[PDB]
């Protein structure tokens, strides 16, 4: 089958998305959004960061982790059946391509 | 600009109950994580008690679970804080803080408020007594002179001293208390001031000691 | 479980660089953030994710994290930077925020700065209500320890005495306060009393008496 994550009507969701800083003393910027990842950007921008901190906030969905260190997981609250569906989380890291690109699979009972 | 006010500090007794409150503003009340965190007279900070943006997730100290809850009005701007089976150790300043934007938990304290004294002792509210310490000419300068309010035997702190209903700013010196060999604070609070204005000018020190729900106007006049 | 430790002090002369460990196993793991708490004053942000600036704060200020230690750095040293700072971090393991003990901060070979003085009888009201008090106010004193001494005409008073620590004031010198409780009688009684404070080895007397 394929990886996905799951929650009733009513709890958060928990998805992971993650970074090891291996050039430490800086951080990248980060987005996440509705939709599989596009070539670029995430799709229905919902939280995004610059190179310090979130620059873009929508209710009911937060950064959950230590982001500054490569924790970029999501929380969303209170769910309902329209939450399901594939999340793009996105870092931006310098270099051509590069980016990397995560679909995670959302589905709400 | 972002303002965080607390209120409902004091004191009360051993095995007994308080509700903090925190008024805030000039920021989307909802999109932040807020805590409380303490600080005991002379010690380092402590962390309370935090709330998520939503009231969804709450989080405790361990010194302080299953006596204290965090709670939040969004719809009135407002952090609440019930404080149950206090004890001795639990007496401090209780500072509101908010967390940065988009963090479910909050993640560090951007913005903090004045704080709230919080006292937790059997011994009971004493208002003060306040005396004029008036403008001694044999102790002046040039038109400087010196003339103030001692506000004597009163409990717990605090007390606030303002000049002419805060008019007069220039030249005032508040001085903190002395806590007494008897529980008791004493402070005074001066002026310096001008000679020529002594004949003309009005002096009043207002004491304020809300643990007492005591309020005192003082005019201070020359010795005859 | 997780825990913090600060140095306790340190003291630096004005102009040079300040530096504030923070220990905390494999701290570098996590966002350290920094407050300044002066006296009497509530903590500040002064440094968040181990080496950003909020807004407003001065340059001087920087950090840095790695390994088992962070550090805040403050260089060219001005002597409002005296203050306590604290190190804080997250941990979500056990959900707590966590703070380092604190450091004060000292800025060494400030100038020196003799105390006013400022001696007051009691009121005449006091007087009237059968007690009587004499204030003895201290300003604008560095460093910030004086010994008081009362004084009955020549001789010395010892009982009834309350005397206050120093604490810094606006312009970073300090104050304290010395009360003297008489009976009006006593007070009346003797020709004279004295407040002496001293400091720094100098020593300044103010008297009052029943007029
Ligand atoms: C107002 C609205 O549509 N929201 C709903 C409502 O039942 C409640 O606010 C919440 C309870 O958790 O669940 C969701």
């Amino acid at each position: 089958s394929e990886v996905e994550y799951r929650a009733e009507v009513g709890q958060n969701a928990y998805l992971p998305c993650f970074y090891t800083p291996a050039a430490p003393g800086n951080l990248v910027p980060v987005c996440w959004g509705k939709g599989a990842c596009p070539v670029f950007e995430c799709g229905n921008v919902v939280l995004r960061t610059d190179e310090r901190d979130v620059n873009y906030w929508t209710s009911r969905y937060w950064l959950n982790g230590d982001f500054r260190k490569g924790d970029v997981s999501l929380t969303i609250e209170n769910v309902t059946l329209a939450d399901s569906g594939i999340y793009c989380c996105r870092i931006q890291i310098p270099g051509i391509m590069n980016d990397e690109k995560f679909n995670l699979k959302l589905v709400i009972k | 600009e972002v303002q965080l006010l607390e209120s409902g500090g004091g004191l009360v007794q051993p095995g007994g109950s308080l509700r903090l409150s925190c008024a805030a503003s000039g920021f989307t009340f909802s999109s932040y994580a807020m805590s409380w965190v303490r600080q005991a007279p002379g010690k380092g900070l402590e962390w309370v008690s935090a709330i998520s943006g939503s009231g969804g997730s709450t989080y405790y100290a361990d010194s302080v679970k299953g006596r204290f809850t965090i709670s939040r009005d969004n719809s009135k701007n407002t952090l609440y804080l019930q404080m149950n089976s206090l004890r001795a150790e639990d007496t401090a300043v209780y500072y509101c803080a908010r967390g940065s934007y988009g963090t479910y938990y909050g993640n560090y304290f951007e913005y903090w408020g004045q704080g709230t004294l919080v006292t937790v002792s059997s011994a009971s509210t004493k208002g003060p007594s306040v005396f004029p310490l008036a403008p001694s000419s044999k102790s002046t300068s040039g038109g400087t002179a010196a003339l103030g309010c001692l506000v004597k035997d009163y409990f717990p702190e605090p007390v606030t001293v303002s000049w002419n209903s805060g008019a007069l700013t220039s030249g005032v010196h508040t001085f903190p208390a002395v806590l007494q060999s008897s529980g008791l604070y004493s402070l005074s609070s001066v002026v310096t001031v001008p000679s020529s204005s002594l004949g003309t000018q009005t002096y009043i020190c207002n004491v304020n000691h809300k643990p007492s729900n005591t309020k005192v106007d003082k005019r201070v006049e020359p010795k005859s | 479980s997780y825990v913090l430790t600060q140095p306790p002090s340190v003291s630096v002369a004005p102009g040079k660089t300040a530096r504030i460990t923070c220990g905390g196993d494999n701290i570098g793991g996590k966002s350290v953030h920094w407050y300044q708490q002066k006296p009497g004053q509530a903590p500040v942000l002064v440094i968040y994710y181990d080496s950003d600036r909020p807004s407003g704060i001065p340059e001087r200020f920087s950090g840095s994290n790695s390994g088992n230690t962070a550090t805040l750095t403050i260089s060219r040293v001005e002597a409002g930077d005296e203050a306590d700072y604290y190190c804080q971090v997250l941990d979500r393991r056990s959900d707590h925020w966590l703070f380092g003990g604190g450091t004060k901060l000292t800025v060494l070979g400030q100038p020196k700065a003799a105390p006013s003085v400022t001696l007051f009888p009691p009121s005449s009201e006091e007087l009237q209500a059968n007690k009587a008090t004499l204030v003895c106010l201290i300003s604008d004193f560095y460093p910030g320890a004086v010994t008081v001494a009362w004084k009955a005409d020549s001789s010395p008073v010892k009982a009834g005495v309350e005397t206050t620590t120093p604490s810094k004031q606006s312009n970073n010198k300090y104050a304290a306060s010395s009360y003297l409780s008489l009976t009006p009688e006593q007070w009346k009684s003797h020709r004279s009393y004295s407040c002496q404070v001293t400091h720094e080895g100098s020593t300044v007397e103010k008297t009052v008496a029943p007029t």
